């Protein structure tokens, strides 16, 4: 599979193709606009995708999201793949992963006056670093480590520092902030990898799509450092419950729809079998 | 006219015979004059909204509105389709029904398809013979005429095993099913604002297996609520003295309304708040502010939810004190019935007179910038948005000594030795000041007397002695020698404890009133000799914790400061 | 002897004696070594006028320690009441006989 | 105290003892003085591990000897033989806490 | 008095006088070089001069003797401007005369092979480069300084190292001497500078033009770097003779001339008379 | 003709009269057909070539050849002269004097001119009343006819001072000063030969004073001498056998000339020396270099200078091996009275065998690069411009211990061990060589014999070693450990003195007859362990003379060396 910015390239090598894009990406952004989506679908952008940790990741997001046609699942356009204290140990040992576990940790715990308790772009944009380029036997033994008591917990939930980039003043509706999340380019395309390799099926014998726990971690771990953020609710051994950090009052006629968005997080038993294995 | 739900579901197999019924729809009504027609869309649709061949297969009958088959199938017609899904594996395909694709327009019907043939009989468990995996749930907006919603018999179950005897039931509820024919009605119309959540259980019988099925209910809702005061409170007043800031809350009062139904999005656009005009000093010194929180309440032993509405009085702009005025004012609620809202304001001027006799001394041996008194006008730590500087005039002429900054914080001025050869000398020894506190917005003014006596002996200063007190480290380098802030020449230690990396950390400081205090006021910000360890911008070594502006917030042990290299050493 | 180079270690945090409570484990890359190799004609001429007693009695240096050249960044850990902290060069990086 | 910086001296080259038998005078520029406030948390963490005796029984340094950073290039004079002699970084510059 | 690359310069700003300074040297390097010469009597490059360690003096020094028509004496083109134990120590000292003094005693100290002593070209350009960049209250004190002994004298003799940069392997005539310093442009220069403040005259009371020990010994210690390298003959106290190296033998018919061209070095009154009274 | 002298003196000085005389001039001839024309250059110049005005004052009598006074003088004539002077005082002017500016086709005539008036007959010393300021220095070419060449009467003085008795004297001699005219005239021709210089002493009587003045005439030459040998020699025999370099001196001989006048610029135009032809090999290897030197002879008690031009024979080219040659060369030299030279020249060739057996030994202990012998062919330190080199063919072919480079110092080779893992076999103990000497321009060459036994125990070395010798500073960590470049296994400790800087420093060495020895040979330049005290290039701490190429070539006290890092330290 070719991915978008390599098809952008090769779509810049001819005529009419780079000129019917053009024209639905200014139709976009009757007659004109299906005879552009019939050359189109031939194209090499057509199912072009991109990939984690890329180079220029965002360019390739925006020549996906730019040919989209508009809804409560979306098609990721991705290539389809104590115990804490000793992760914490692990990762201070190397020269990598100290770095930047370094730099988020002292970007994200600057408190700046008596209101604001931190930089918050900063310290997502510092998440996003560290969850990128760290290799994933490091990011994922800190962040998915089985405990038996209270300070192993407490340690496991104060991972992401959830003070600062998981908490807030106020819990949103989860409607509400879907759309903000749907607003961005980034956030849209790590939520949609989320409802991909995590959904529930009744077919499989590990309710997983495929059987695959190692998507649904890494679809899991590339949410860290957006508006959608999950950690943990609580600092309770056994009880693995992750939502994001809003709740369902407020929603109007869409208690249902609210409730169905919120047990992909809260009540998934493929992404706590995927979490709990790992464990094991 | 609208489905009772909204995603359908349905398993396939292959080679079943044309004739075969796959299952019902339901179609609930608003008036009495509808009939439900269900149209088919024309495209099977697969994964993630991809067409993949037009329907050809299922048809179905508008009068029952009965999907069913109209051809077979084989190998080559699901070979056909599982191509054209773009590298996805072929798992379930779905239709779109139309009535007259969202709710409630337009409901889609799920079908999961399976490689193997139609099981025999005796392979099933009853399980996979009463009900389907995906468990409905039913939605029904109040104040409609009711009909019928559900209907209990899997058709290809039955028409593929017809010997089996399977039996269905429920449990003044107002739903109820029908003998001798499995649909379910409802009785009387619906009203969310009594109850709105029916969970009721569905027992399916097989010759010989007994199965319960939970089975819910949510009622939907209308706009049939008018807000209403919580008890017959209408008016609100408040009194604008000392605050007079930028935004601040005046008055608050709560509505309520039974209505959730204008949601978050559609709230701003149909709760409609409007402060009626008249005066314009009101609407470019206040503004409307409202929103909405959802409580719960009871109805008849359960828990329905209900919207308040709260309107708050913001102010807009920093008030003068000059204002000596009173009005009511009128604020429109609209729900999209319609509300009056009064509220009583009462702007107050300000006086702002000082004490006629400021009386105070001050030692010999003193040195530059130490704290003496407080200046203040007498509602002191009342005023927000009033900034009120404080100046000195000397009658003498001849003896500057003394000197004022204005402090913000508490909108009060510090009296701070600024010249120590007219602190010395014997012909400046009673100074007569003439304290004047001004206002910025308006030139209103007031004055007052600042008799002070200089008073004590003279010691003469080590050679051997830094300019601050906090290079001194230990308890009798700190005591035997003075600094630069001290009042009486002299530096003060304080002790901390022994427990580790806390707030109280034993140090030297000129005043252990102002220095080791955590803020760094406008007296200290001056220098930096002063008091670094509340000042500085630089860096702390050993076990500490900064200051949040700037600062030692924390440190382990003792704590001495260089300020000239802009350092601090935390150690025991 | 061995020359004068960078050294690592494994060490808790409440063995540094800073006064924080944790747990964890840094590492930390020390200076270590002798210098014989790098005494110049300056340490000579210091080293003599030290043995006339012609210096005006101070604190001289007439041997060149071995001491650090840069140091790390930042090192950050987190304790036993949960609550981050970071320490600012904590460790060396390159060692070189100054 | 004093803190560490250039001292400067008048010397006749034979009372360097590096052997010339001059009699002219060269003026020299050592590094003197104490440091004080230089320390950094590095500094005390070796102390500290040094005096719970976890380090392998080398030689560390954990306080600052205050040497020059950069020398002077050449001193060159003339002898009791009528010969000229060249000497190579005699005298310091720049005087650093490192 | 204008200095002859302003006046060039100058003459760069007219049509006419620069075209007769091209003509007149294209001419040197009958009726169009006398018109040449009568136009360019009246011209600011008549009459200019040059400077004593000026900025680009070479370039001020081409543009002189490119206008000299053409002689035992020549016309100057400048402005009409234990002891030596001592004098060393104040020289090391300072930070200018120490720095130059260690360069050239380390460029002119330098042994290559058993058959060459010293780089010879390098030794001078350090030599000129100590005596045109220091100021002569620390060239003059070291160069001349009375002595009594005989150690005194050796180290006056060893100051500008003559084994290296005055002596040789063999004394050349001094007729053959002049000429190789009149083929170069700065030794020529020298030369007719130590030609005008150093000559005999039986007028003045001190047998100097003018009365001027300070223009003689500025014009004798402007040769030091030259092929015509004046230094001491021997380590005698009292007795001052100086010369360069070479001597009288192998002239021919011109013996006279030889010996009246070594007399103004070795029995000049003006230069012993300077000397001594600098001793005083 | 040629005038007597080239500078010409006079005073002058305000308001002198017409008619006036100031000088005569002499002109000495050639032939007897000539007459002393005197032609005055129509130019007053100034000072360093520069006109000043037209000649109108100053006039000329050609036959007695009398430069006086045409007109007068004041003060604005010679105001007029001083502005045009171009920045100059006026000190003295000069005219130009031809004959038919330089000696002796011209001679110019300064004037020295004084802003006072003419001084009283009272007021003039007598000395300068006699002779002037710059004496004169008189020009007579040998073996001319002599005539007048000097008066003495200063003609203004008499002229306006005519009542003083002023008489002139003079002390075999050729020269004579006529009576009662003070002319002075020479009696018979000159030859410079006999003598050249001539000091008298002019003695001036006044009514009362007696001056005495040095008078010197020096006598000048003409190409009057053939060239001649020295006693006999024409011929120079010598044998080119050994040296064959690119420049060698083969053969030298003197000629002597008593001419001196095709002086140094003209020598090489006029002295010619032709290597005469007729074989193409002498003129391809041989050349003909040539230089005079001047020397003193008597004549007749006095020195009179002639001289001496060696004429050599020089190689071109490095002659080969194979030369078996005898020839005699004839050299034409032209003194522009014809000369010819002589040289016999033999150019033997050379055998360059070797002695039949080389019998050595070396000890098991030793290590890598350890010189234990020299090969050499027999005629060893005579050979200079010939490359021999030295190889070596293992006969067993399995034992490869030794090499051998070739220091082109001596042009031998040495025998040093490369592998020391053959020689600490038990196996490879008596090794056979056949040793190679060739040679680069001629394939010839020779072979030998080279049987070496390998002799002694073997010791472990001591792990707490260095791979150098140099690294250890006493003699106790010298002598009880080993180095690499060590013939024997250990290392060799040579001690100094306490001398201060000397070329006697004590230090450790692998040998020291090599190591510290002022030369880094072709072994010690392979690796840089085994002599970095001869072959380094680095920096020395410590009062130290450098090495001419590299080395240490002086040190103080004791000297070790880092050979790694660069680095040596000389130190008591
Ligand atoms: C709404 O009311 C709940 C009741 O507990 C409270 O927790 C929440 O903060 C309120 N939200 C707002 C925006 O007032
Ligand atoms: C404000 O106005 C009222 C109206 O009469 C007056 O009585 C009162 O004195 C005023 N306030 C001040 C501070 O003057
Ligand atoms: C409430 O809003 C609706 C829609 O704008 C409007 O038609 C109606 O008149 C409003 N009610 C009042 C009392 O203005
Ligand atoms: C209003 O008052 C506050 C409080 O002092 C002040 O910070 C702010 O700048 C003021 N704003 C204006 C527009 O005067
Ligand atoms: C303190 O004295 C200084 C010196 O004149 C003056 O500049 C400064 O304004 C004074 N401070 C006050 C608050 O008067
Ligand atoms: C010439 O002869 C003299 C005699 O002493 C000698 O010193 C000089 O070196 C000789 N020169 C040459 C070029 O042979
Ligand atoms: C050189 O030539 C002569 C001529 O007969 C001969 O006798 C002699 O052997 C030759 N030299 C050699 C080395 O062969
Ligand atoms: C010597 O040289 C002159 C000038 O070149 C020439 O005329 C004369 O023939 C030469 N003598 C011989 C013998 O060649
Ligand atoms: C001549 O021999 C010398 C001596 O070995 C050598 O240095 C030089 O390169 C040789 N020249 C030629 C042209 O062979
Ligand atoms: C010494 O041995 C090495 C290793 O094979 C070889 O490269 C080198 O040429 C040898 N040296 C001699 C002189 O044979
Ligand atoms: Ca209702
Ligand atoms: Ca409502
Ligand atoms: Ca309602
Ligand atoms: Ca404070
Ligand atoms: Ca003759
Ligand atoms: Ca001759
Ligand atoms: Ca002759
Ligand atoms: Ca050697």
């Amino acid at each position: 599979p070719v991915d978008c910015v390599r098809a952008n390239e090769l779509c810049a090598a001819e005529s009419n193709c780079s000129s019917r894009y053009r024209t639905l990406r200014q139709c976009l952004a009757n007659k004109e606009c299906q005879a552009a989506l019939e050359v189109l679908q031939e194209s090499p952008l057509y199912d072009c995708r991109c990939k984690r940790g890329m180079k220029k990741e965002l360019q390739c997001l925006q020549i996906y999201w730019s040919i989209h046609l508009g809804e409560f699942y979306e098609a990721s356009p991705y290539e389809p793949v104590n115990h804490c204290l000793d992760a914490a140990k692990a990762c201070n040992l190397n020269d990598n992963c100290k770095k930047l576990r370094s730099s988020y940790i002292s970007i994200c715990n600057r408190e700046i006056s008596p209101t604001e308790r931190c930089n918050r772009r900063k310290c997502h944009k510092a998440l996003r670093q560290f969850f990128d380029r760290v290799p994933s036997e490091y990011t994922y033994r800190m962040l998915f480590c089985s405990c038996q008591d209270q300070a192993c917990a407490e340690r496991r939930r104060q991972t992401i520092l959830p003070s600062c980039s998981y908490e807030d003043k106020e819990k949103p509706n989860c409607l509400d902030l879907r759309g903000v999340c749907r607003t961005d380019h980034l956030c849209r395309s790590r939520l949609a990898d989320f409802h991909a390799n995590c959904r529930a099926s009744y077919q499989t014998v590990t309710s997983c799509p495929a059987d695959n726990y190692q998507a649904c971690l890494g679809s899991y771990a590339g949410m860290i450092g957006f508006d959608m953020t999950p950690n943990y609710v609580d600092s309770s051994p056994t009880g693995i419950v992750v939502s994001p950090w809003c709740s369902c009052r407020g929603s109007g006629n869409m208690e249902e729809e609210c409730e169905k968005f919120l047990r992909d997080f809260t009540e998934n038993p493929c992404l706590r079998n995927a979490i709990q294995a790992f464990g094991n | 006219l609208y489905f009772s739900r909204d995603a359908y579901w349905e398993k396939l197999y292959v080679d079943q015979a044309a004739g075969t019924p796959l299952l019902y729809v339901h179609a609930l009504r608003d008036a009495p004059e509808e009939v439900p027609s269900f149209r088919l869309g024309q495209h099977l649709y697969g994964t993630y909204r991809t067409r993949l061949h037009e329907n050809n297969w299922i048809c179905i009958q508008e009068d029952t509105g009965l999907l069913y088959l109209n051809r077979s199938l084989d190998h080559s017609s699901w070979e056909k389709l599982s191509v054209r899904n773009h590298g996805f594996p072929l798992l379930t395909v779905y239709l779109k029904v139309f009535l007259s694709c969202q709710w409630p327009g337009c409901a889609r019907v799920y079908f999961s398809f399976f490689n193997t043939s139609f099981p025999a009989c005796s392979s099933l468990k009853p399980r996979e013979l009463c009900f389907p995996e995906t468990r409905p749930s039913f939605r029904i907006r109040e104040n409609r005429p009711p009909g019928t919603f559900h209907q209990f018999r899997l058709l290809p179950v039955q028409f593929l095993c017809p010997n089996i005897s399977v039996a269905y039931r429920l449990l003044g509820l107002p739903f109820r099913c029908a003998p001798d024919s499995l649909e379910v009605s409802t009785r009387w119309a619906l009203d969310r604002e009594q109850r709105e959540k029916y969970e009721l259980v569905a027992v399916c019988t097989v010759h010989e297996e007994v199965v319960m099925v939970p089975f819910p209910v949510t009622v939907y809702d209308e706009d049939d609520s008018a807000p209403t005061f919580p008890a017959g409170v209408d008016t609100a007043s408040a009194v604008v003295e000392f605050k007079r800031k930028e935004d601040t809350v005046v008055a608050t009062l709560r509505v309520f309304d039974a209505d959730v139904v204008p949601a978050s999005g559609e709230l701003v656009r149909r709760y409609t708040s409007t402060l009626l005009p008249g005066d314009t000093w009101a609407q470019q010194t206040f503004r409307v502010e409202h929103w909405p929180n959802e409580t719960s309440v009871q109805a008849n032993g359960s828990f329905v939810r209900a919207t308040v509405h709260d309107y708050r009085l913001v102010l807009n702009r920093n008030l003068s004190i000059s204002e000596n005025r009173t009005m009511q004012l009128a604020v429109l609620v609209n729900d999209s019935g319609v509300l009056l809202l009064h509220f009583n304001v009462s702007v107050l001027p300000v006086s702002l007179h000082l004490p006629s006799t400021y009386s105070l001394s001050v030692s010999r041996r003193a040195r530059r910038f130490a704290q003496i008194g407080k200046v203040c006008v007498e509602n002191c730590q009342a005023f927000s948005g009033i900034n009120v500087q404080y100046k000195l005039h000397s009658s003498g002429a001849n003896c500057s000594t003394l000197g004022v900054v204005t402090s913000a914080e508490d909108t009060s001025g510090i009296l701070f030795v600024n010249d120590t050869k007219a602190l010395r000398r014997p012909k400046c020894a009673e100074l007569h000041y003439m304290v004047v506190a001004t206002d910025q917005q308006t030139s209103r003014q007031a004055q007052a007397q600042l008799l002070v006596t200089v008073e004590g002996s003279y010691v003469a200063e080590e050679a051997g002695c830094p300019l601050s007190c906090a290079v001194s480290k230990r308890r009798l380098e700190c005591e035997e020698c003075g600094g630069l802030g001290s009042p009486t020449g002299r530096c003060e230690w304080r002790q901390g404890d022994g427990k580790g990396i806390t707030r109280n950390f034993s140090t030297c400081s000129p005043s252990t009133k102002t220095c080791p205090d955590g803020h760094c006021d406008v007296v200290e910000t001056q220098d930096i000799n002063i008091c670094p360890q509340d000042c500085l911008r630089g860096s702390i070594v050993g076990g500490h914790e900064p200051g949040e502006p700037r600062g030692i917030k924390a440190g382990y042990g003792t704590c001495n400061c260089f300020p000239e290299e802009e350092k601090c050493f935390c150690e025991p | 002897a061995r020359p004068c180079g960078l050294r690592e270690l494994e060490v808790r945090v409440s063995e540094l004696g800073l006064g924080y409570a944790s747990d964890e484990t840094v590492l930390f890359r020390y200076c270590a070594g002798a210098c014989e190799a790098a005494a110049r004609v300056y340490d000579l001429g210091l080293r003599r006028l030290r043995q006339r007693r012609r210096l005006r009695r101070e604190r001289v240096r007439a041997q060149p320690c071995c001491r650090p050249t840069a140091y790390e960044d930042e090192v950050s850990f987190l304790d036993a009441h949960s609550r981050y902290h970071t320490v600012h060069e904590l460790s060396a990086r390159e060692c070189a006989c100054v």
